[PDB]
């Protein structure tokens, strides 16, 4: 009764989420200077987001749009279900780019960056494709349905999942592995509680572990608004993390601010 | 420095053969390279072209798909696949040095060359004339035409001279029409303008006698006139 | 203490051969330099502009 | 349009292949700057440049012996070397303040700004029979009222007496380093002396570069 | 031209008092942190005191802290080092440095007495 | 001691010499081009953005044909760049990666680069055996070299870490002088339009007229409060600019023997580490330590022009012989090129 509320007023904002992520491409695109592998790491991953974020608020008009005004059961239905079940993966995977990225920074020392970037570029937006595409043929020859509907069997629908929860599995792992090593530089080193509180707090956002936060115990929160709960904590941290990555590697970072800095002083 | 061409001699018509250039002596890599024929008594024409790095291959309209030409920069020595043979290719080809950046001097030596021997749209170079009577001394003036413009919106006009004397590869002399070669004395001096050239030698003397062609550099393929001769 | 002694006497004859120079007034100086700079002011592609066509770094 | 200079832009765009080849082989190699007052002929064990090797990781470092002793314009060169090796003694004539103020200028440089430094304490075992047999309050007069804080894992046999002064050393100079900027650099002082220090290096310089990643991510 | 004038320095008997001083003429000498540095007979060189632009941050060598004293008038543009209760072994020249470069925290200025922004040099003695 | 009357007369020739440059300096030179108009600030802009140095680029150098320029790069890299076409020409690996200068013979046929060790390598260009070989190894310096210009394709002057500048003669191999006289490190060398002699400023705030045969001193200048980092001979070859740690500029005239001007200003607190006149003479082209570099107005030593462009210490700088643009290498390892 009262979720679509939440729904219909978070529409515009995840739009101007979306915005500002697209905003923050462009400032870590443009300048020519803030370029680096890095940072090509992130641009895309931004791009992986805005892959996403079209769907769910493009994607609306899909049941609103239609929905205002049968033959749809064509593939121009089930291929845009497709887009949006792929972008998913897109963005569950680019997280997991920048943390294999993050691990491979700060844990070995001779290694290619071209080559290596090209590497992650590919296991960033074909893999997706390499465990989407059996789904294709699964949902088009033994069980196809109209517009390729929610969940046909339990291990058919696992399809989508089980390589997810790998991506999910590898960047909660690799994060584990950098706080372990942050901490670590930090007691070898010669109030830390505001250091680890803005570290981690920072480094959950971009490698999107939070769903790993509240994920051990399931099918139990299924009744006495305990469900909606889950629903609320698990949409509105996702629907966030668009913003938030860019909020904490795009606004809130030290190179892009003096680079702003010397625009401006550049701008008499 | 010396690139020896070897491979030619005898042929069947149609037949197939595999002429190769030992290039030693210089930074063959860096090199791009050329081969160019001669019929056994008539001009110049430019055959085949590869790049530096091997990165860019050129044809004459008459060799595409019968010519083959590769190199090996570590064994630093030039191929050419001759098949499809035809009675036009009983000629001597030359292996030839060439280097572009700005200021440099292309086409800066000719190998020595070799025979073969088979027995069964452009810019049009209009050269001043097959043979020359001259004598020492005074000086003499080789008028060359061309169909096009070879001056360029760039600034170059693009125009060499080559001096061929009796029994050995020809020698680059000017280079852009107006540049003179590394090793060439003084006495040589090219000039002109759109469409209009000339090479003037001034003090002529022996060393001096030879056939004199004029060919362009203004895009690919690459053109020349039949040669003045000159004697004594 | 003789290299002091070298090196104050090299450093005095040294000071002896620029003091006993000619030397000209700040006003020629001046003038000299400024003459110059109304002169070939007109001349150099750094202070004076020149158009888009002949400028050959542009594109 | 490129007639000849299609050539040219050819040969450019391979020379430029190059550079990035180079590239490759300059981004992942270690430059770092010897500075004296030994080792260096074992640290290149595996006459100025001395290029060497730790774990399929390759170190560039340059000793400057080749110079007057005036510092302050051909040490700006090395604003981009990785680290410093800083080769001071530890028995002082008085070396140590001389070292001490070396340090301090480096440590303040406008483009050193922002280099570690990894301080070796040379000569640590000669300074105890030194001072055993017999000095340091004679030069340095708070040594009297120091005592070696209890986080500092001593070298079991010597006289503790001895740990004391090499950890007044080490305290002055990471005074020094505290003093100013811990935002972006860090003393890594060491007590040499015949072992391999190259194992140190090589670990100090995963340290800084660990460091510098987790700087720019927002980290550390 | 940088010219550092010194003054001040003697025969004196170990435990008295001095007060050697330096006028300085060829910059702003607010803008540069001076310094005084010594040679002994039979030694090289060393530094013992810094005072920086306005004077605030100071400091000395282990030896004379405390003992010796370092100021700067700026609007008189002088640099002085009161010694007091002086020993045997402070017997060297005495030279007013100024670090090479002004607005830093940066000095390189002792050498192998091979340096361009220091004075001549006192001699002081201590001795009977 | 002798030494004592030797520096009596010593500073009474100081003051002689302070004295006469008093009665020779009877009208600065604010004084009367005050009376001139101005100029307006100059918009230049970047033309050319040259990218394929892996470090820092420490020096460069144009060519007389003001097209080609080379530029040296402490990665151990000296490129020698094509503007028009942008292109690299030719890149050249040395023996030694830390080089503080390159130079450009006004033939075309050499480059000369140097550095921490001490040696000036000539490179010859216009070889006939294809790829660019170092041609001489002047090594008869005790210090770094800072600075090396052509006089002709033979002969090179070279100023050293040792206080000391050189002329080689670059055939024979060995020192055809050595001019000492230096206290502090020579830090740039500027040769006199017409080659008959020199200026070379160093980290002793003393700039030294030199007499390129005699092989001798001929003035010295100190109007700056810091070490010198750059020089620049006017046009003319009567004047030069003079850049310092201490944040400003000077013109030293040569005739007067003394200072003409100062180019300071109360934000600036940054050591200059490059200098060069236009080509005509009304503009000086300061690269200074902020990553920026301004145009001040020679005669009037206001900042006219500002170019700003860079985002690292523009560590070198130089105007084409014909005054087409300038050349800025910065230590964020780009050459801009300015029109």
């Amino acid at each position: 009764e009262q979720l679509l509320f939440l729904y219909i007023i978070y529409t515009v904002g995840y739009a101007l989420s979306f915005s500002a992520l697209v905003i923050a491409s462009a400032i870590l695109l443009g300048f020519r200077h803030l370029h680096c592998t890095r940072n090509y790491i992130h641009l895309n991953l931004f791009a992986s987001f805005i892959l996403r974020a079209l769907s769910v608020f493009i994607k609306d008009a899909a049941l609103k749009w239609m929905y205002s005004t049968s033959y749809q059961d064509s593939l121009s239905c089930r291929l845009v279900f497709l887009l949006m079940q792929y972008c998913v993966a897109a963005n569950y995977y680019w997280l997991l780019v920048e943390g294999v990225y993050l691990y491979t920074l700060l844990a070995f020392s001779v290694f290619s960056e071209q080559w290596i970037f090209r590497l992650y570029v590919s296991i960033g937006w074909g893999v997706p494709l390499l465990f989407v595409v059996p789904w294709g043929i699964v949902k088009y020859l033994y069980e196809d349905e109209g517009c390729w509907t929610r969940n046909s069997n339990m291990n058919y629908w696992l399809i989508i999942r089980l390589p997810i929860l790998f991506a999910i599995g590898v960047n909660f792992l690799i994060f584990v592995r950098v706080i372990c090593i942050v901490v670590s530089k930090l007691k070898a080193n010669l109030d830390i509680k505001c250091r680890l509180a803005k570290s981690t707090l920072t480094l959950i956002p971009l490698l999107g572990t939070h769903e790993v936060i509240f994920a051990f115990v399931m099918d139990e929160h299924a009744r006495g608004t305990l469900r909606f709960i889950k629903l609320f904590t698990e949409l509105s941290f996702t629907s966030f993390q668009g913003l938030m990555v860019a909020i904490l590697y795009c606004f809130v970072n030290n190179e892009v601010q003096l680079e702003f800095r010397k625009s401006w002083e550049r701008w008499r | 420095v010396q690139l020896v061409e070897s491979g030619g001699g005898l042929v069947q018509p149609g037949g197939s053969r595999k002429l190769s250039c030992s290039a030693s002596g210089f930074a063959f890599s860096s090199f791009g390279m050329h081969w160019v024929r001669q019929a056994p008594e008539k001009g110049l024409e430019w055959v085949a072209y590869i790049s530096s790095g091997s990165g860019t291959i050129y044809y004459a309209d008459t060799v595409k798909g019968r010519f083959t030409i590769s190199r090996d920069d570590p064994k630093n020595t030039l191929f050419l696949q001759m098949t499809s043979l035809r009675s036009e290719d009983t000629a001597m080809y030359y292996c030839v040095r060439s280097i572009y950046y700005y200021g440099s001097s292309p086409f800066d030596f000719w190998g020595q060359g070799t025979t073969l021997t088979v027995s069964s749209s452009d810019i049009v170079m209009t050269q001043a004339t097959s043979s020359v009577p001259v004598t020492p001394g005074e000086s003499v003036s080789i008028s060359c035409r061309s169909s096009k413009s070879l001056l360029h919106s760039n600034g170059n006009t693009y125009l060499y001279w080559f001096l061929q004397r009796p029994g050995q590869s020809p020698q680059l002399l000017i280079y852009r029409m107006s540049n003179l070669a590394s090793g060439v004395p003084d006495r040589f001096s090219g000039s002109g303008s759109g469409t209009a050239f000339t090479l003037t030698i001034s003090r002529l003397e022996a060393e001096d006698v030879g056939v004199y062609y004029c060919m362009q550099h203004l895009e690919y393929p690459l053109t020349f006139g039949a040669g003045t001769k000159l004697e004594l | 203490n003789t290299a002091s002694i070298a090196q104050a006497r090299k450093l005095v004859e040294q000071l002896k051969m620029e003091a006993n120079i000619d030397r000209i007034k700040v006003s020629k100086a001046a003038a000299d330099l400024m003459a110059y700079c109304e002169a070939h002011a007109k001349e150099d592609p750094l202070l004076t502009p020149v158009p888009a066509s002949e400028n050959p770094f542009r594109e | 349009l490129s007639a000849e200079d299609k050539a040219a832009v050819e040969r450019s765009k391979m020379i430029e292949k190059q550079l990035q080849k180079d590239k490759q082989v300059y981004r992942a190699t270690h430059r770092l700057l010897l500075l004296g007052a030994s080792g260096k002929s074992t640290i290149v064990k595996q006459i100025f440049e001395t290029k060497f090797q730790v774990d399929k990781v390759n170190f560039h470092m340059f000793d400057v012996g080749g110079q007057r002793d005036e510092r302050r314009k051909w040490i700006q060169c090395f604003n981009d070397v990785t680290a410093i090796i800083f080769v001071v003694a530890s028995s002082s004539t008085n070396r140590l303040q001389e070292a001490l103020n070396l340090f301090k200028s480096i440590w303040n440089n406008r483009w050193l700004r922002t280099i570690s430094v990894i301080l070796f304490l040379n000569k640590q075992d000669l300074l105890a029979e030194k001072v055993l047999a017999g000095k340091i309050e004679d030069y340095f007069p708070e040594f009297a009222r120091y005592t070696t804080p209890e986080d500092a894992t001593p070298e079991p046999g010597e006289d503790p007496r001895v740990t004391r002064a090499k950890y007044f050393i080490r305290d002055e100079f990471l005074r020094i380093s505290t003093a100013s900027g811990d935002g972006r650099h860090y003393c890594y002082p060491h007590f040499t002396c015949d072992t391999e220090n190259i194992r140190r290096v090589f670990n100090d310089c995963r340290d800084i570069i660990q460091r510098m990643h987790l700087r720019q991510y927002e980290l550390l | 031209q940088v010219q550092l004038q010194e003054s001040g320095g003697g025969l004196v008997q170990p435990g008295g008092s001095l007060r050697l001083s330096c006028a300085a003429s060829g910059f702003t000498f607010s803008n540069y942190k001076m310094n005084w540095v010594r040679q002994a007979p039979g030694k090289g060189l060393e530094w013992v005191s810094d005072i920086s632009q306005s004077g605030a941050s100071i400091s000395y060598t282990g030896s004379v802290k405390g003992r010796f004293t370092i100021s700067r008038d700026n609007a008189k543009n002088t640099l002085y080092l009161q010694m007091n209760s002086l020993k045997p072994e402070d017997t060297a020249v005495y030279y007013c440095a100024r670090c090479p470069a002004p607005f830093t925290r940066d000095c390189f200025d002792v050498t192998s007495t091979t340096y361009a922004y220091r004075g001549q040099g006192t001699q002081v003695t201590v001795s009977s | 001691s002798e030494l004592d009357q030797l520096r009596q007369e010593a500073e009474q020739l100081k003051n002689q010499i302070r004295d006469a440059r008093k009665a020779c300096a009877d009208a600065t030179l604010s004084q009367i081009t005050n009376n001139i108009d101005p100029v307006g600030r100059i918009q230049m802009r970047t033309r050319r953005t040259l990218r394929g140095h892996l470090a820092k680029i420490y020096a460069m150098h144009w060519g007389t044909d003001s097209r080609l320029l080379v530029s040296a790069s402490q990665d151990g890299k000296l490129i020698i760049w094509d503007s028009y076409t942008t292109n690299k020409v030719h890149a050249i690996p040395l023996r030694s990666s830390w080089v503080m200068t390159c130079a450009y013979a006004p033939s075309g046929n050499y480059v000369a680069c140097g550095g921490l060790d001490n040696i000036c390598s000539i490179y010859n260009l216009k070889t006939r055996e294809g790829n660019v070989r170092v041609s001489r190894e002047l090594a008869g310096h005790t210090g770094y070299l800072s600075c090396c210009r052509f006089l002709d394709d033979n002969q090179i002057v070279t100023s050293s870490g040792d206080t000391t500048c050189a002329l080689w003669d670059i055939e024979t191999g060995q020192q055809t002088t050595t001019f000492t006289g230096h206290t502090g490190d020579v830090m740039s060398l500027s040769l006199a339009p017409d080659t008959r002699l020199f200026v070379s400023g160093a980290c002793d705030a003393s700039a030294k007229l030199w007499d390129v045969r005699e092989g001798m001193c001929r003035q010295t200048f100190t109007g700056h409060e810091s070490d010198i980092n750059a020089i620049c001979f006017f046009p003319n070859g009567n004047a030069f600019a003079t850049g310092s740690d201490d944040a400003t500029c000077r013109l030293f005239d040569l005739r007067a023997d003394q200072e003409l001007m100062t180019y300071s200003h109360d934000n600036i607190i940054c050591g200059i580490t490059s200098v060069s006149f236009s080509k005509s003479g009304r503009l000086l082209l300061a690269g200074y330590d902020d990553f920026n570099c301004n145009v001040w107005d020679a005669l009037k030593a206001d900042r006219a022009g500002v170019l700003a462009g860079h985002d690292n210490r523009v560590s070198c700088l130089g105007v084409t012989d014909d005054g087409m643009a300038v050349a800025t290498g910065s230590w964020d390892s780009f050459l801009k090129i300015w029109n």
